């Protein structure tokens, strides 16, 4: 009730990353760019994920992230908001950067705004 | 409907969506309707009709016009009337005066 | 048996009704003539690509529809396109078959175009090898990201 | 609520009932358009406001799919009374996007590209 | 009809709850508590009542209603923003698509300083910007063409 | 033509005799309470069985039509609208005329060929202010609840078909639902719904008190009754869609 | 089909094409894990009247159809077609995707 | 109980079917009568024009609510030229049919149905039993005879006048080109949806008619009952019309929506 953003911002039961073994991220962004909940995650242009919730901590944007189990991502992993396509929605680019990392994003770990 | 309008007959070198009984406009008002398209040689003779009660200068120049990116594609006069000698009935427009939209493939190419 | 005469009139109005709306239904409205091929002959074509040609798509002669395409199916050596144009119209024998769009959302089909407009006429049965096909979106997109992305902006 | 009115050379696309906004925020529709002579009278309402007898109406695109709309900015200190006319001379006709692409495409393709990259 | 009577109550009161949960979903409907902010454009380009207004993207509130000042000159939108967000002195304003369609809404941008702006305060003209104005980039096309 | 003219005149009689009963005696709450029961009970089956299908079949098509189309990121926007302006409204008018108004005109027939009517009458009671009344508020009450019933149901039954089955977006249709749709179309859904359950209590309930008795009386009246449900309901919801359009969301 | 990556507007549903005439659709879009590289593989659900016709050469482009519309898979004759026809065992590669609008 | 029922249905429908074609070879007169019954209405709604002004008046209504909602929305976004081929793809696939059949469900079956009511109630059934004369043979196999006659007439002539209508609103009352609207109805509508909409038609229309013979056959209660039996055959014929459209465009349009605009 008092949360209540719209029928566009309620989280959705199916599709990727609600199954058992998805894992969580936080994507701090610097502006969502009017992005809303339910938005598609890709991974090399591979709907692959799903966004829950867009709440704003000290005025800065922070996504949370539902991304399918078996995807390994770089702890440096660039997070991207673009457009799919001219009179359509858009989306949250997670891809790799030129020199991934060793190391790999666990369960409740943050990208960052550098990132 | 005859004798209460006038009709002009005009040669185009490309005649593309544009169909009988769409619209004729001068300064992007209707005035009248196209009668009839059909093929004259290496050309493409459409006939129209423009309502009687508007005056039309002798040397007006009819364009095909796309309103926008989905449209019914209307025959302007374009240079609106303001004295000397008028366009008659039955005058015949040549390539020489007559205009054709840009077409989305020439745009690509 | 019954024949009361009322209801024999009913019969004939509603036999008469039923054809009147019939014909009307099959000529006017969904042109029944057309779709079967009465009073057309068929026509070929040979593209080095489809360029998105698909079937029942209008044939047109410098805008103006003639016929319309029955099939377009893949070859060897690009596709091969079958229609089915009026018989009042004869097109002649050194015409290209340039695929087209109408705008940018889509609604494809093929012209026949003749500079000439005039000589030998095609007979029916016959293909045109001459096509040709309008530049596609993506090699264009590819090429205006290429030609922008190379300037060098803190050189600007 | 009155009807006031304009003279343009051309309605641009323009048709019955499109906005008409001064400053971005919509004030009235359009009633009207009839030919007098040399220009296109437009007749429109202001939602019971107030518009200078020196203010400026201009027809433009609002969106690329083509819808037009009015706008007026207000000059003046003299009261524009109902049914009162815009010369013709503070009203200015948009610059269309098929006038753009037929500008662009038939300028690009008399070109002698193979000459232009030589110079350069 | 006791039994009858409640069989009703409750249906209806499904139903209704039903067409009321309608009218929530397609009439944006809010039930948080607010505060009235304003700010001045010299151009809102299409900005309605009813669209949302965005802190640095996120939903924080609606517009409530846009006037002319200055004689026409300006306009002044007054909105509403989440009582728990707080602008602040530099806290600029903007006017964004939403789509190509024609839909608007507001863009809030936190700034630089700290200074809380108080609540019912104004957003000078000098840090408010409108829309992409499309009539104004086609028309720019025309000498360079 | 006289005789049409006459029964229509009668029944605008009928209908402005059962305004001032509604707007000067004394409301029977319990005629009406009965009446809600019955015609929510039989015409909430069928409104589902009916609104269901018919949604399922109105989405696949957008959805493929959107599909060949390229734009199948709007399938939301489509989707609300016209479960909004049209398919809530018309499954009413249906579900309604076959199953509430037929109901009611084989009830009032069954009273009056039963003489109960008479038997109100000679007791001195108006059979208008204790029968047609409380059946005519019941019959709106229960077509504005049925299309709010069947506009929840459609959207969502579409969400879920489309999502589970043509594999399109979650995110573009419950965020393009309110594109197109907003307090316009809601508003004039509510009124076509309030509308055509009082004209089909009415027609109904006439029908029903001018049974004409006999073998094939009450059937025949039943026939009659749905027929002119059906027609009226349709002339008023083109009608009531024109001038909703008219002040449509989108302008 | 193995891509560096799907391509936006290219979901389940989407037309392949020889020669630009359609053959069959696309079935489904998995993220695969190549070499410590998510790569996108593509499933093709062909009819196989067209197997006979397509080169084992074949040019897999990820083009795009119009400015608004989805992209589809468009296979191409090379210069130097094998005389070997393709089928579920031939792996086979996209030479590119058409860059997005952004 | 349930599959009881069922059962009864299903016996009345098998003997209904497998007596078409005795009706069509001693019964002919009947069906001529029912034809024209069927045709030109019966009763107070026989002076009106009967099912063919009503199958017309409602037709003519959805099709006027097509291209009014059509031609708003699409002028509201701005692409209003394909209103014409929208409607057509609006009248072909999910309106037309299901309208007519609803139409069609409410004046024939509830004749039908209140005939063979009163018949019932009347002891004509009876009547004809004690003669030695097949009842169901000679009523509802006779019924579906006219209906499947009947059908075909009455459907062109609902998908004539709902095209009729969507076009006049859209190119006269909202002033829209004739050219534009019939370039694009006659370019993006396929006769082999409109021949596989026929044949669902025909189809549904052998449901209703063997559903409300089977309300009015077995009516009981008098002449109160029919008007329950009315009822009940309404709702019946109104859920099977559905259903029967639903799973008809889904087999037919399932792979191939047999539909294309872009490359």
């Amino acid at each position: 009730c008092g949360q209540w953003r719209g029928i566009a911002n309620v989280p959705l039961p199916g599709g990727p990353g609600t199954e058992s073994g998805s894992m969580t991220l936080y994507v701090q962004m610097p502006e969502t760019l009017a992005l809303n909940a339910n938005s598609r995650v890709r991974v090399r242009d591979v709907f692959v994920g799903r966004v829950r919730k867009i709440e704003l901590i000290n005025w800065v944007p922070t996504l949370t992230v539902d991304v399918e189990p078996g995807i390994k991502l770089p702890k440096n992993t660039l997070a991207k908001i673009g457009q799919t396509s001219l009179l359509g929605s858009q989306h949250v680019e997670l891809n790799p950067p030129e020199d991934p990392s060793s190391e790999l994003l666990r369960d409740g770990d943050t990208i960052p705004l550098a990132q | 409907r005859k004798l209460t309008n006038t009709t002009v007959t005009a040669y185009f070198p490309e005649v593309l969506a544009l169909y009988p009984g769409d619209k004729v406009l001068i300064m992007g008002v209707r005035v009248g309707s196209i009668d009839s398209i059909e093929t004259a040689g290496d050309k493409m003779k459409v006939v129209f009709h423009f309502n009687n009660k508007y005056k039309v200068p002798e040397n007006a120049t009819a364009s095909i016009l796309n309103p926008s990116l989905v449209a019914s594609r209307v025959i302007q006069l374009s240079p609106p009337y303001t004295g000397g000698p008028t366009l008659r009935d039955g005058a015949v427009l040549d390539v020489d005066r007559t205009q054709v939209p840009i077409e989305y493939d020439e745009v690509r190419n | 048996m019954l024949l009361t005469r009322f209801i024999k009139m009913q019969l004939v109005i509603f036999l008469t009704l039923t054809l009147v709306a019939l014909v009307v239904l099959a000529l006017f409205y969904l042109r029944l003539p057309t779709w079967a091929g009465l009073g057309m002959y068929k026509l070929n074509a040979d593209l080095p690509n489809s360029g998105g040609l698909y079937a029942t798509a209008n044939v047109t002669y410098r805008g103006t529809t003639i016929g319309k395409v029955t099939s377009v199916e893949p070859s060897e050596s690009g596709a091969r396109v079958e229609m089915n144009i009026y018989d009042r119209y004869k097109i002649p024998a050194d015409a290209t078959a340039n695929v087209h769009s109408v705008s940018a959302v889509g609604e494809q089909f093929i012209d026949l175009t003749s500079d000439s407009g005039g000589g030998a006429y095609f007979q029916p049965g016959d293909t045109i090898t001459k096509a040709t096909v309008p530049a596609e979106v993506g090699p264009a997109l590819d090429a205006a990201e290429k030609g922008l992305a190379v300037l060098p902006k803190e050189k600007i | 609520v009155p009807t006031y009115y304009g003279q343009f050379a051309d309605t641009g696309g323009l048709n019955i009932g499109d906005k008409v906004r001064i400053a971005g925020m919509d004030v009235g529709n359009v009633k009207s358009m009839e030919i007098d002579g040399d220009k296109v009278v437009i007749g429109y309402t202001l939602g019971g406001r107030t518009i200078g007898t020196e203010s400026r109406a201009a027809i433009r695109t609002d969106t690329i799919l083509g819808r037009k709309n009015i706008e007026i900015e207000p000059r003046g200190s003299e009261t524009l009374k109902p049914r009162g006319v815009l010369p013709v001379g503070q009203t200015s006709a948009p610059y269309q996007i098929y006038d753009a692409f037929l500008d662009v495409t038939r300028n690009a393709a008399g070109w002698d590209t193979q000459a232009v990259r030589q110079s350069l | 009809i006791k039994g009858t009577l409640f069989k009703l109550g409750i249906f209806s009161l499904v139903l209704l709850t039903f067409t009321a949960l309608i009218f929530v979903v397609f009439g944006q409907i809010r039930f948080n508590r607010t505060t009235e902010y304003s700010a001045i454009f010299k151009n809102v380009s299409g900005l309605r009542d009813g669209q949302f207004v965005r802190a640095a993207g996120v939903e924080v509130g609606k517009v409530k209603s846009v006037d002319l000042i200055n004689g026409g000159e300006q306009a002044e939108v007054k909105f509403t923003v989440e009582r728990s967000l707080p602008l602040f002195q530099e806290t600029t304003a903007a006017i964004r698509y939403q789509d190509l369609i024609g839909n608007r809404y507001l863009e809030l941008k936190r700034g630089d300083s700290d200074q809380i702006l108080p609540p019912g305060s104004t957003i000078p003209v000098e840090r408010t910007e409108p829309a992409l104005d499309l009539d104004a980039l086609v028309g720019g096309f025309r000498p360079l063409f | 033509l006289e005789k049409p003219l006459a029964t229509v005149g009668g029944f605008f009689k009928m209908s402005v005799m059962t305004g001032k009963a509604l707007f000067t005696r004394p409301f029977q709450w319990k005629e009406f309470v009965l009446q809600s029961w019955f015609l929510i009970r039989v015409a909430f089956l069928p409104t589902l069985a009916v609104s269901i299908p018919l949604t399922v079949l109105i989405i696949f098509t957008l959805n493929i039509l959107l599909a060949e189309f390229g734009a199948a990121d709007v399938s939301g926007a489509g989707a609300a609208l016209g479960a909004v302006t049209q398919l809530g409204p018309l499954v009413t008018v249906l579900v309604v005329a076959g199953a509430g108004s037929t109901a009611i005109c084989a009830d009032l027939g069954a009273r009056t060929v039963r003489e109960e009517i008479d038997a109100l009458e000679v007791l001195g009671i108006d059979p208008i202010e204790r029968l047609v009344v409380p059946r005519v508020v019941a019959s709106t009450f229960v077509a504005f609840m049925l299309n709010g019933a069947v506009i929840t149901i459609g959207l969502v039954g579409g969400f879920f078909f489309g999502v589970y089955i043509q594999n399109v977006s979650a995110g573009a249709y419950v965020s393009t639902l309110t594109l197109l749709t907003g307090f316009p179309e809601v508003l004039i859904s509510v009124v076509k719904a309030t509308l055509f359950g009082m004209i089909a209590g009415l027609v109904g309930c006439y029908r029903g008190l001018t049974v004409a008795g006999g073998s094939k009386g009450v059937g025949t009246a039943v026939n009659e009754t749905l027929v002119l449900c059906v027609v009226a309901l349709f002339a008023v919801n083109v009608v009531l869609t024109t001038i909703g359009v008219r002040f449509g969301t989108g302008r | 089909v193995l891509s560096g990556r799907a391509g936006l507007s290219m979901d389940p549903g989407s037309k392949v094409t020889f020669n630009g005439v359609p053959i069959g659709r696309l079935a489904s879009i998995d993220v695969v894990e190549v070499d410590d590289n998510p790569e996108a593989r593509l499933t093709l659900d062909v009819d196989p009247k067209y197997l006979d016709l397509i080169p084992e050469n074949a040019n897999v482009e990820l083009r795009a159809t119009t400015v608004f519309g989805n992209k589809y898979i468009s296979f191409l004759s090379p210069k130097n077609p094998s005389a070997e026809r393709l089928s579920a065992s031939t792996p086979i590669r996209a030479q590119g995707v058409t860059t997005e609008f952004n | 109980r349930f599959l009881d029922s069922m059962g009864h249905v299903a016996w009345f429908v098998v003997q209904a079917i497998v007596h078409v074609p005795h009706a069509f070879r001693h019964y002919r007169r009947e069906s001529l009568r029912l034809v024209a019954e069927i045709g030109m209405g019966t009763g107070a709604m026989a002076v009106i024009g009967g099912t063919v002004a009503i199958i017309g008046f409602v037709t003519l209504s959805a099709g006027s609510l097509i291209a009014i909602q059509g031609f708003a929305s699409l002028g509201n976004i701005g692409v209003e030229a394909f209103t014409g081929f929208f409607a057509a793809l609006a009248n072909i696939r999910v309106v037309a049919p299901v309208v007519t059949g609803q139409a069609l469900a409410a004046t024939v079956g509830a004749g039908a149905t209140a005939e063979l009511g009163a018949m019932r109630i009347s002891e004509e059934v009876d009547a004809l039993e004690v003669m030695g004369i097949k009842s169901i043979s000679y009523l509802v196999s006779t019924r579906i005879m006219a209906g499947a006659i009947v059908i075909i007439p009455l459907y062109a002539m609902a998908i004539l006048l709902s095209f009729m209508s969507a076009q006049l609103v859209t190119t006269i009352f909202y002033s829209q080109s004739v050219g534009t609207y019939e370039h694009y109805f006659h370019t993006f509508l396929r006769v082999d949806d409109v021949m596989w909409s026929f044949l669902e038609v025909i189809i549904m229309s052998v449901i209703v008619m063997l559903n409300h013979c089977y309300f009015g056959y077995f009516a009981s209660g008098g002449a109160v009952g029919v008007g329950e039996a009315v009822g009940r055959s309404m709702r019946t014929s109104l859920i099977a019309i559905v259903l029967v459209v639903l799973l008809a465009s889904l087999a037919l349009y399932g792979t191939d929506p047999n539909f294309n605009l872009t490359v």
